[PDB]
């Protein structure tokens, strides 16, 4: 019955100002009891309210962003605003917006929530990723499984997928969360499969990074001696 | 700031068994009337928080009766009494009382199972990346258990510590273990002024390290 929906830009660059926007159903902003919160979370890490705002459109806010935050309501519209001047790299996050318990006395009761809106802070321009094919050491190794590997380095922005043999080769895949080299991104994904299968069979890492409109398929080659 | 801090930030669990988190607070959380404003909430992975207990001890509506909450002041608990598997994910406590609201940094529940042994694989740098100027070694570290462990890094016997990046993966979903890369980047030049390259994975499951190593110039 009650759904919340966050919206706004994904990507800007340091000093812009973020406009976001929760729409809303199941209640409305205009009684008794009803309040609107925004909160973020960056990835991996825990979560940090930022303004409130209330049914009366008295508002609240986090006084450690204060001077760069703006709270606004739209209770025609069943619409919720933020605006957070002067952006920098650490306003990185998924933005929230959820409405609280509903009854009266409000700053808890957090039991609706949006899907949340990721926002991307970055002076970094788009970049296509350098992808490199990690065969084994050039040895000997006589096991009945084999691990490869796929380097997929120096992107922006995020996501990147990664596939093996097209989808086709599945299991045995670990692919590892991106990290954030310098402004760019990087990760890698490992597939083990049988040493009867491969060389004998091709094994190709598919990288597509749609931001940038690039597919880079890298064959997974044994080495030479040099 | 009220400073609302949780323990442990990891709690291995098998399934079936009870389940306590605490929630030290940096100042009480009583108002100006007696009712105190200390919740918990969950998280799993990619969906938003969810609400749980309120008001210390006060299941929200739809919240099974095995999600328990005890405390006041400054120590808090919350208890589940028989862990299932979608109680597993991330668990907060949240304060409400003073401006600005604030969270724990969460206690991750996870689950339990044997000790694994990473099987570890080093990659040299791929002649196409040499080319262009760069020297990544890569270092997998595959299906351990538990998600502790601990990677370094040596050339030609000397511990390196600058330019290594680490990733984790979540815990998997059906065999429970953990997986790292260990990426060491260097220049070009600085790769072949080296010969050996050795990836070192210290883990409970054994006393001795599993180390790969490659030497650079005959293979």
């Amino acid at each position: 019955q009650v759904t919340l929906k966050e919206s706004g830009p994904g990507i800007l660059q340091p000093s812009q100002t973020l406009s976001l926007t929760c729409s809303f159903s199941g209640f409305s902003l205009s009684t008794s009891g009803m309040g609107v919160s925004w909160i973020r979370q960056p990835s991996g890490k825990g979560l940090e309210w930022l303004a409130h705002i209330y049914w009366d459109d008295d508002k609240r806010y986090n006084p450690s962003l204060k001077s760069r935050l703006t709270i606004s309501k739209d209770t025609s519209r069943n619409q919720v605003f933020l605006k957070i001047t002067s952006v920098d790299t650490t306003d990185t996050a998924t933005y929230y917006c959820t409405r609280s318990s509903g009854s009266i006395v409000i700053a808890t009761g957090f039991a609706y929530w949006g899907q949340g809106t990721l926002v991307t802070v970055s002076a970094a321009k788009t970049t296509a990723p350098s992808v490199y094919p990690l065969a084994p050491v050039c040895g000997d190794t006589t096991g009945s499984s084999v691990t490869l590997g796929c380097l997929v380095k120096g992107y922006f922005p995020e996501p990147v997928t990664l596939t093996w043999n097209s989808g086709s080769l599945s299991s045995g895949v670990h692919t590892f969360p991106a990290v954030l080299q310098s402004d760019l991104y990087t990760l890698s994904s490992s597939v083990t499969v049988t040493s009867s299968t491969w060389p004998s069979q091709s094994i190709t890492c598919n990288v597509a990074h749609p931001a940038s409109s690039t597919k880079v398929d890298k064959k997974i080659e044994p080495r030479g001696p040099t | 700031d009220v400073m609302m801090t949780q323990t442990p930030l990891s709690l291995p669990v098998s399934l079936g068994d009870q389940a306590s988190i605490s929630c030290r607070s940096s100042q009480s959380l009583v108002h100006s009337n007696g009712n105190t404003y200390l919740e918990w909430y969950m998280q799993k992975p990619g969906q938003s928080p969810m609400l749980l207990i309120y008001k210390v001890s006060n299941r929200f509506s739809g919240v099974p009766d095995r999600f328990s909450g005890s405390g006041s002041g400054t120590d808090f608990t919350l208890k589940i009494s028989s862990v299932e598997a979608e109680d597993l994910g991330v668990f907060y406590c949240f304060q409400g009382s003073r401006v600005p609201l604030t969270f724990g940094a969460g206690t991750k529940l996870e689950l339990k199972r044997a000790d694994a042994a990473p099987t570890v694989s080093i990659f040299p740098p791929s002649s196409e990346q040499l080319t262009s100027g760069g020297a990544s070694v890569v270092c997998f570290l595959n299906n351990f258990y538990p998600k502790d462990i601990n990677v370094k890094w040596k050339i030609d016997g000397s511990e390196r510590q600058n330019g290594v990046l680490n990733s984790w993966t979540d815990q998997d979903s059906k065999d429970s273990t953990y997986s790292m890369s260990s990426t060491l980047t260097l220049t070009k030049d600085e790769y072949e002024r080296h010969n050996s390259y050795t990836c070192e994975a210290t883990h409970k499951t054994s006393t001795s390290p599993i180390v790969k190593s490659f030497n650079r110039n005959e293979c």
